[PDB]
C-alpha cells in the first residue's frame, strides 16, 4: 500500500511517501529532502457551508523541537503560539496556492504541515512546499496543476544555488523563494545586497527552471497514487444578464470612473447599481435573483476599470502609469524619540521610530535549528484608523508580521554589523495611513528614522509597489498602486532598493503569460520610481547623522 | 568585483541559452 | 495644510495639530503636552449594524515604549497585552464620554490614544484626554460639548497643585483626576491621605475651573479646523403608546414596585409586561415590535421608581434614604490563611484573603517611565455566580481591575512603607455575593483581613457605596444603593476612608445640575454612613493583632 | 442562618456548611476535611436556552495560591490560565455527573469549585467532588441522586488506604479514584504498579464501600435544607411514531447496520433516512414536527446496532467481540529522532516520539504544595486531519490533557528514576488517525519509542479500550472498540498494563446492574487482549537498545 517515490531535486534526493500515515485526510505525504522529512496533509471539506461566501483556505506550517532532539523552552515545554518563522512558512505556503484552486469552489480546505525530523543544516520549508504541492496533486480536490518551489542563493564565483544550506547562505548576496506551476511563475519572496535587476531576474528564471523536476514527479506520483478526482461543477455565467447590465447600465459605469474624488464616483455609482438592479433584478425571465445582479454590475466594473487602464485612460485618480504620488518627508517629529520620520506617499502616511538599546535588549529567537540573538527588530503596526474603520486592537496578525518581514527584508542590507554599530536596534513603523503600499513606506520610513538616530547605514533605501494588468496581448505596468488597484491588477510586485540595486523583492502574479520581457519593464519602471523617490528624499536627509542621538546609549 | 558588478552568472538560463544559440548556429 | 492650537494649561504650553497625521480617521490631533506627545483618533460608523440595539464605544489606550527610548522587555521584545495602567487609563477616559454621545446614537465609535513620547516626568493621560476631547470636537460626531479634564495634587504648604509631576506626585496627600464640561463635571477618580470632604470638594471645584482653558481651546481649534456636523436624527418618542400605558396601566407598575419580596415583584412585573404586549401591541397588524412596548414598559418603570424615590416612598427593598444594610462581618474565617475576612452587607458578600511574602514576590511592574516593585497587590474576583448566572472563567475583565484598583486606593493609604514593614502583601478579594458595590465591601474585608494577618495599618478604612437622584428642583441622597439603583441614579459617588478623612473618591455624573451645596450633603451622608459602617467594623477586630500568623512567608 | 453537617468518611471528619457563603448561587458548600477548605458552588439557568439541542455542563475546579499561603510566582504574581492539575481535577468531577442528569435537560449548569485553604498534605479533589455532590443536592436542579468519591491507596502490608496523604501515596502501589452513587459505580481513574486486575476491582469495591457515608451525609443535609426541587417534567416518548417507523424500517435498518463498508453504509442508511424523513414529516396536519422523526431515526438506529452487538451478530465492522483490530508496529520511523514508533490498530495510527534531555530541561511545575520537577513529561496531539476533518490548530484543549495524563499513568509505571537514568524525558504522542481509543495506541507507541530510544524501562507496556453493551439480562464485552461504538456502549474502560499487571485503568460506567462478575469477565477479556497486543509488540522491539541512542546525550 505505501507507494514511494523518489527523484532528484538538484543533487538533493527527495523521497514522497504516502499510503501509511494518515490515511484519514483527503491527502497526506511524507517528504524527506535533505535529511529532512515533513508530514504534509490536506483535507477538504466535503459540502460546501450554507451562506459561504468566500473561500476558506488554512494552511499551518509547524516546527517540532522533538524533529532536532530538542525539549521545547518555555515555562510549559511544549511547543505553544505559531513563532514569526512558522507565521512566514504558513503565509508563503498559503500565498501560492490560493490562486490554483478554481473560482467558486467555496469548500473548507486545511493545510498543515509538521517538521518531524531535521539534521539543523536546511531550512525545512521547502520540502513543506513539495509536500503540500505532492498532497494536493493526491488528494482529489479542485486545484489546478502540480505547483513548485526552490530557494535561490547567489555567490558571485559560484553563481546561483540551488536550495542553499544555512552555511551557504552566510555568505551569498541573495535569499530567493520561488514558486510556480508548469508554465508561469506564482510567487517570488527575495532579499538581497543590492543586486541588479537582471541578476535578480535570472534567479527567477533560474528557479523556475529548477523545481520543474518536482512537478513532474508529483505528476508521476498523482498518476500512481491519486484518489479518484471531486465531481465539482464550476458554475457556469449569466452571459444574457452580464451583456444585458452591460448595455441596458454599462456606459454610466463608463461615465462614473472618470470622476476622480471618491465620494462623487462612488455615490455616481451606488445609484446606478440601484437604478440597474431595479431594471432587471435578477435574471429577466422571473427577475428573481437579487445579489446576482448586483454582482453581475461588480462584474461589469472591474472589466471597465481594466479596459479603461489597458487602453491609456486616467487611472481612478486621475494619475497616468508611471506617476508617483506627491510625497511630504519629516524627519524629527517626535521630540524624545531617538530616531523618528513620518513618510507621506498620498494618501499613505507612516510614522516610523528608531531605538537603540545594548546587547541585553536582543531578542532571544529559539529556533528549530537552536537558539539564536536577533539584533535587529522591524515591528509593523497597521490600526484600522489607518483605513477609517473600527476593529480589534490586539496582537499582530500574520498580515502584520509578513508586512514587517517585507520591510526588513528590504532594509536589512544596509544595517550595521555588531562590529561597527554595537547597539540593539528596534524600528517600529505604525501605518497612520493607508491607501497602498504600506509596507514599502515603513521602508522608506525606516531608511529615514535610521539615518535621524545616528545608525551608520550603508545608504538610503527605497520601496514602490507596482502591478501590471494585462488584458489579452495589451498590459499595463501601474506604479505606485493604489488600495483599491491591489485587488484588480494580474501581478502586483513590491521592490526596494538603494540606487544601485535591488535589496528585496516580492511579487504574486496570477495570470499565465508575463513573459521574460514583460517582467524587464516592469522592473525598469519600478527603477525609475524608486530612483526618483530616493532623490526627493536625499533632499531631507543624505546621510546618518554626525552624532548619536542625545538620548541614545 | 562587488555582487553588484558581476554580470549574468553562468548557470544563469539566459545565458545558457545564448550559449547554445551560438553554438548551433 | 496641518492646522496648530497652541494655548496654555495653568503654566504648561499645550499644542494641538491636526491634519497632518492619519487623515483617514474621522478625528485625529497630536497633543503635545509638558514633552508628552499623543496622537488621539476617533473613529465613527457611518451607519449603525442591523438589530444593534446598544451603543458600541470602545477607548484604547496604548504606551509605546519607544517614547521612552526604550525597547520592550519579554521574550518576544514588543507591545502585546495592555498593562493594567493602560487598562485603568482607557477605562478613565471612557467614562466622561459615554454618557454624551446622545441617546440612540448606535453607530460604532472607537477612540485610540497611543503614546508616542514622553520625558518621563508626567502622566500621559490628562494629554490623552485632552486629545480625546480634540479629535471628539474635530471629528464631527455627534457629541455634547468638549470636555476637559485635569489632574490635582495636594501639599499643606502649596495648597492644590494642577497636573503635578511624578515627583510632586511624591509628596503630595492627593492625587485626584477630574473631568468634565463646561457647565458640570462628569467624573472624579481620587487618591487621598485622609483628607477631609471639605479638601476634596476644594480640589474638584479647583480642577473644574482650570480645565476651562482646555474647553475653551478645543472650541477654537473645532472653528477653525472642525468638520462639518453629521445630520443625525434623533428618534422621536412614541408619545401616544407613553401616555397610553402611563394612563391604563399607571397604577399597576406602581403597585408592583411597591412589592419588597424580589421573585415575587419580577413575577408580577412579569405579567404586568405580557399584558401591556397584549392590550397595545396590536394596532394595525401590530403596534410596534414586541421589543418596541418593552422599551416603553421600561422607561415607565424606571420614570415611576424615580418618581418614588424622589418623593419620599420606601426603596425597592423597603430602605430610607439613609439606611446602611444589615452588616455581618467574621475574621479568620480560613484556617490555614495567613489573614482572611468575610464581610457581609445585605445580599454583598466578599471573602478577602491576606498573605504575606518576602521581598522577592513583590510585582516587577514594567512602567513607561522606568521599572518599579509592587510591594502591595489587590486583586478583585467577581465570578458570575455572585450574581447568580452561568458566566466564563477567565482573565479579569475591565471591571475586575478597575473595582480592584479603586479598593487598592481605598486602603493605600494606611499600608505600612518597606522600612516598619518589609514583607509583601497580596490581597485578594472573591465576591462570593453582589448586589451593591462589592468594591467598597472589598475595601472592608481588606482592612479586616490585613489586621487580622496582623500588618501593622495606621487605621481601618471603610467605604461606602452612593447615589443621587434628581428630578427637576427636587433630589434625593440613597445611601448603599443596591445592584438595581444603579441605572437609576444620576449620580453614583464611592467614598472610602477612615473616621477621621478621605481615602479615596470616585463619582461618576451625568446630569448638569448639581450644584456644590449638593454634593456637600452627598458627602456628608457618605461620611456618616462610613462612620457606622466603622462602628461596626471596630466590634470585631479594632487593631492590628500583636503577633504575625503562624507563617509569616 | 448557616447549616452545619459533621460526619466521618473513615478517620477524617468531614465538615459542610451551607448558607453562610455564595447564598445567590443555585446551591453552595463549603466542605472541610483534613484541613482542606473547598467552597463548591453549582448555578443552574432557569429556561433552556432557545435552539439548544446539547447540555451545556461547565466544571471548573480553581486552586488559590492564598490557600497554601503563598503568592503565585509568574510576571503578573496573579493565578491565569488553568494548570493541568486543573484541568484534570475539572474532568473527573465532570465525569461522573453528566450522565446523572436527565436526558433531555437542557439549562446550563456551571459548577465552580475553588479551593480555599490547604495545609499541603492531601489532594483537594476528593473534597471538590464531596462539595459537588453536596451542592447540587441541596440546590434542587434534577440530578439522578447523591454521589461519592473516594481515593484508593495499596500497600502489601497495610491492604487497602482510604484517602491516602501525599505521603502515604508514596509508599504506594495505587492511586485510584473511584466515583459513584449508593447503587452503582460511575467513574475510575486509576494508576498501579503492576497490580492483578482482583488487586485492581477489590480497590474499587473497597472504594464503593467506603464513600456511603458520603451519600448518607448528603441526604441528611438534603433533607434538612435543600431546596425545594425543579418543576422539570420529562419531554414523553412518542410511541407512536417509534412504533411505526420500527414496524416499517425495522429489517431496512437492520440490513444497514450489515454492512461493513463505510460509505456504502453511510449511502443505504441515508437512503432510509431520508425516505423516513419523507413520509411523517411536513407541514401538513399529521406530519410530525421538523426533525423530530429525523432524531428518531438516529435512535432506532441505535437500538438496532445495540440489539445486534448482544444477539451475537457480527459488529458493524464485521468484527467478532474478541478480536482486537490488525496491529502493524514500527520502530526508528524518524533519523534525527531519538526514539520514534509508528503504532497502527486498524484505522488508529500513533506516531509517538521519545527525546531525551538534561536535568536543565526538567518542566517547573508551580504546583499549591510547592515546586516540584518533572523529568518525564507525555503530551498527546488530535489534530483534526486525524478523523478527516478541517479544525482549530492550538492549544492543546481538555480531551488532549486528559488523554495524554492516562497515556502517562499507563506508561508510568515502567519508567527509571533518576538514579539509574539521570535524563529528562519527554514523549510526544502524534495522533495521525483515530477510529478508536488514541490513547491505548499512545502507551503502546510511547512504550515502543522509550525502547527504541534506549530507555531502561521495566518491561513492555500495552494497553486496550473496551466496551460493555448490557441489553437487560444479556450482556457483551467488546474488545477494541471502535469510534463509532464509543456512544453505543453502557461502560467503556480503558486497561493499560504489562504482562505481570495492570498499570493503569479508567472506567466510565454508564448504567446500573453492571455488578461484581460482569467486572471480572470485561477485565478478563482486556487481560487477553492486552497479552495478544503485548504478543505482537515483542516482535519488533522486546528491550530496551543496547546503548543510548548516538545522536542523543
Amino acid at each position: 500500500n505505501p507507494v514511494t517515490k523518489q527523484f532528484q531535486f538538484g543533487q538533493s534526493t527527495v523521497t514522497l511517501e504516502t499510503g501509511r500515515i494518515a490515511r484519514q485526510a483527503t491527502g497526506a505525504v511524507l517528504v524527506t529532502m535533505d535529511d529532512v522529512s515533513v508530514l504534509v496533509t490536506v483535507v477538504g471539506a466535503k459540502s460546501p457551508a450554507e451562506g459561504r461566501d468566500f473561500f476558506p483556505l488554512s494552511v499551518h506550517y509547524q516546527e517540532k523541537t522533538y524533529a532536532a532532539g530538542r525539549i521545547p523552552g518555555g515555562f510549559f515545554k511544549r511547543e505553544g503560539r505559531p513563532s514569526e518563522k512558522e507565521t512566514l512558512t504558513s503565509r508563503l505556503i498559503d500565498r501560492p496556492i490560493r490562486p490554483l484552486f478554481p473560482e467558486g469552489f467555496m469548500n473548507e480546505v486545511q493545510v498543515v504541515c509538521t517538521v518531524v525530523s531535521t539534521n539543523k543544516k536546511s531550512d525545512p520549508d521547502i520540502a513543506a512546499m513539495i509536500g503540500t504541492s505532492a498532497a494536493l496533486a493526491i488528494s482529489g480536490i479542485p486545484f489546478a496543476g502540480p505547483i513548485g518551489a526552490a530557494r535561490v542563493g547567489f555567490h558571485p564565483e559560484i553563481g546561483y544555488i540551488l536550495n542553499p544550506t544555512y552555511e551557504q547562505l552566510q555568505s551569498s548576496s541573495l535569499d530567493m523563494v520561488v514558486a510556480g506551476t508548469e508554465d508561469a511563475v506564482l510567487m517570488v519572496e527575495s532579499e538581497a545586497d543590492e543586486l541588479t535587476e537582471d541578476q535578480m531576474l535570472g534567479a527567477v528564471l533560474f528557479a523556475h527552471d529548477e523545481f520543474q523536476a518536482v512537478i513532474r514527479a508529483v505528476k508521476e506520483l498523482a498518476a500512481e497514487a491519486g484518489k479518484p478526482a471531486w465531481d465539482w461543477k464550476a458554475p457556469a455565467e449569466n452571459t444574457v444578464l452580464v451583456n444585458a447590465i452591460k448595455a441596458e447600465l454599462g456606459e454610466a459605469i463608463s461615465q462614473a470612473y472618470t470622476i476622480t474624488i471618491k465620494q462623487d464616483r462612488y455615490n455616481r455609482l451606488g445609484e446606478l447599481r440601484d437604478q440597474a438592479v431595479a431594471l432587471f433584478a435578477g435574471e429577466e425571465e422571473g427577475k428573481f435573483p437579487a445579489s446576482e445582479v448586483k454582482d453581475v454590475f461588480g462584474l461589469l466594473e472591474y472589466r471597465t476599470v481594466r479596459e479603461n487602464i489597458v487602453n491609456g485612460k486616467p487611472r481612478i485618480d486621475g494619475r497616468d502609469t508611471r506617476t508617483v504620488r506627491p510625497l511630504r518627508i519629516e524627519v524629527g517629529v517626535l521630540g524624545k524619540t531617538h530616531g523618528s520620520a513620518l513618510f507621506t506617499r498620498g494618501e499613505t502616511q507612516a510614522l516610523v521610530v528608531a531605538t537603540l538599546g545594548t546587547a541585553r535588549d536582543a531578542q532571544l529567537l529559539d529556533t528549530l535549528e537552536g537558539e539564536r540573538k536577533d539584533a535587529f527588530m522591524l515591528h509593523y503596526n497597521f490600526p484600522p484608523f489607518s483605513v477609517g474603520e473600527c476593529g480589534r486592537m490586539g496582537s499582530p496578525g500574520r498580515r502584520e508580521i509578513g508586512h514587517g518581514r517585507l520591510a526588513r527584508r528590504g532594509v536589512a542590507a544596509m544595517l550595521p554589523t555588531q562590529d561597527e554599530f554595537p547597539y540593539t536596534i528596534r524600528v517600529v513603523s505604525e501605518i497612520t495611513e493607508s491607501n497602498g503600499s504600506s509596507s514599502m513606506a515603513s521602508v522608506c520610513g525606516a531608511s529615514l528614522a535610521l539615518m535621524d538616530a545616528g545608525v551608520p547605514v550603508k545608504a538610503p533605501v527605497a520601496g514602490i509597489a507596482m502591478g501590471l494588468v494585462k488584458e489579452g496581448e495589451k498590459f499595463a505596468v501601474l506604479t505606485d498602486i493604489l488600495g483599491d488597484e491591489d485587488h484588480l491588477g494580474d501581478m502586483d510586485f513590491k521592490v526596494a532598493g538603494t540606487d544601485k540595486g535591488v535589496t528585496a523583492l516580492q511579487m504574486d502574479i496570477k495570470i499565465n503569460g508575463i513573459t521574460e520581457e514583460i517582467m524587464e519593464i516592469a522592473l525598469g519602471q519600478a527603477l525609475e520610481a524608486r530612483l526618483n523617490i530616493l532623490g526627493q528624499m536625499n533632499q531631507v536627509i543624505a546621510k546618518p547623522r554626525a552624532e548619536l542621538s542625545e538620548n541614545a546609549p | 568585483v562587488p555582487a553588484n558588478a558581476t554580470g549574468r552568472a553562468l548557470n544563469d538560463p539566459r545565458e545558457k541559452r545564448r550559449l547554445q544559440r551560438e553554438a548551433e548556429r
